[PDB]
């Protein structure tokens, strides 16, 4: 804990040195695109035509 | 059974020669242009040698409500629905993973510099005791 | 066009979100490697420090006895 | 082309068109019942 409390560049984020995880790539299929725009806000497709 | 990338049992199944991986046709074709090498490890493949592992799939049976056309796509709908609603997950889940990874790296870090220090004390107390 | 393209865009745009999904699993997979490795080494260094104190309050006692003595 | 409405439009489109051609099937059928009994 002590180790930690003066460490020397104490991120806790230290993600920046792991690689880029990057956008997800359908920047060639709009297909994609909105569907991950509307997924990660999870708000459905209605179910077809009732 | 599965093409190790797509997961359920090819319907085009095809091995490739160098691997020891089989693979879905499509897919694949379009991964091995899509970087040059081999999606399991990242080894330099080509193309045809794609092996065409077909053995007459045909056995997906249709289940009770998906023998239907209303039916077929309804779930083709949802299908749909799970297949993004996992991918997005897996979004996340890489997030928080490499967030936790990156703090347990710090962790190490932070635990080698002590290892490190602590040394420099063990060993100056032995030179120490040897007066 | 109408059902076969509609069919073929499909294969195509499943084919794109799976080549997405993989390129989750391998990060992960990666990750997870990263894991196996940082966790246990923690555990590890714990076990290091350890063993290091010990020793060191091993070489204290050592000179405590010898100051004892004298 | 396809539609931006991927998902969403693409499976509205897919159940219009998929149920325009089971439409010509029913008065395919019709017409050729029909000429049956015509004939």
């Amino acid at each position: 804990e002590e180790e930690k409390r003066r460490s020397t560049k104490l991120p806790s984020d230290y993600l920046r040195e792991m690689p880029s995880v990057r956008a997800p790539k359908f920047d060639d299929h709009p297909v994609l695109k909105t569907e991950y725009e509307r997924v990660r806000n999870k708000e459905p497709m209605a179910p077809l035509d009732s | 059974m599965f093409c190790s990338i797509s997961g359920t049992v090819p319907e085009q199944g095809v091995v490739s020669t160098k691997s020891g991986h089989l693979f879905e046709k499509s897919l694949i074709e379009k991964y091995v242009r899509e970087t040059g090498k081999c999606p399991v490890t990242g080894e330099p493949l080509s193309t045809e040698d794609l092996l065409p592992l077909k053995v007459n799939k045909t056995v997906k049976p249709r289940t009770a409500p998906a023998t239907s056309i209303p039916g077929l796509l309804s779930l083709f709908h949802d299908e749909w629905d799970a297949n993004m609603l996992e991918l997005h997950n897996t979004r996340t889940q890489l997030h928080q993973t490499r967030q936790e990874l990156s703090h347990a790296l710090y962790q190490h870090d932070a635990a080698t510099r002590v290892i490190a220090r602590l040394l420099k004390e063990r060993d100056e107390a032995r030179a120490a005791l040897a007066d």
